[PDB]
């Protein structure tokens, strides 16, 4: 239900701080 | 004119504010000159047809435009003609660094690319939702608005947050040079009310290291 | 420069 509404993001190549 | 240093802004405002309310607004974050440069870069990206329809985590709707009506692009920050967006992202990262693990118990080690989003009026918005409903790693949402002299009574476009444990909802106008932080999880359901003018914003999501680690799993079995 | 802590808006300048 809630997952169907959430904004998509890439699941890879996160920027590291 | 005389902006608070980032270290003081973070330790004496952002941290106590986020821990008390779970929402934090900083107006006049970078100043008019830098903010206008950012507006120029966003308008250049938009004018070149580079934006795509906003997508959902799990595609379960007939059309994605039923839920969110924005068009977006993902900016790494080093692209040509995106230098001021990279400066915005590094400033956001500097604030998060200054917070030194004092945002709840989160250990923030990474973030997403920048999502440059445009709601092109015509009543487009984003229905009420939670950014990270089921532990995909996002702990803090960080949004920078770009809309000078935005009059919600005429253009709509208000970000309404519904924080858990609060009597009232919180209306955020998408003002030029405004920075917004809020917890990405179920404590902050939120919606973009229909916009009737072109509304621009730049979002970044910061990751909690442990939850984000658990989100990235490959099943070499069938499951 | 002053923050009413029941609010969540602050001008950096
Ligand atoms: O642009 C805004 O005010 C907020 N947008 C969102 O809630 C989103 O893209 O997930
Ligand atoms: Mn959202």
């Amino acid at each position: 239900d809630l997952e169907m509404l959430a904004p998509y993001i890439p699941m890879d190549d996160d920027f590291q701080l | 004119t005389k902006p608070l240093p980032a270290l003081k802004l973070a330790l004496e405002y952002i941290v106590p504010c986020m821990n008390k309310h779970g929402i934090c607004v900083v107006d006049d974050f970078l100043g008019k000159e830098t903010g206008q440069q950012i507006g120029d870069e966003v308008r250049a990206l938009h004018d070149t047809g580079k934006f795509t329809d906003g997508q959902l985590v799990s595609q379960k709707s007939d059309s994605s435009k039923d839920i969110r009506g924005d068009k977006i692009t993902w900016i790494e920050g080093k692209e040509p003609g995106c230098e001021t967006i990279g400066l915005l992202m590094s400033s956001m990262d500097d604030l998060i660094r200054h917070c030194n693990g004092k945002l709840g118990s989160y250990k923030i080690n990474g973030r997403t690319k920048a999502m440059v989003a445009c709601y092109p009026g015509n009543g487009t918005g984003y229905v009420r939702h939670v950014d990270n409903p089921n532990g995909d790693g996002r702990c803090v949402t960080c949004i920078y608005y770009l809309n000078k002299d935005w009059d919600a009574k005429v253009s709509g476009g208000i970000l309404r947050i519904f924080p858990e444990g609060k009597a009232q909802f919180a209306d955020i106008e998408p003002k030029f040079d405004r920075l917004l932080f809020f917890w990405s999880d179920r404590r902050n359901p939120h919606e973009v009310q229909p916009a009737y003018a072109t509304r621009y914003a730049i979002t970044v999501w910061y990751f909690d290291a442990d939850e984000r680690a658990r989100a990235k799993v490959k099943y070499l079995t069938g499951e | 420069x002053v923050w009413l802590t029941d609010t969540w808006v602050l001008s950096r300048t």
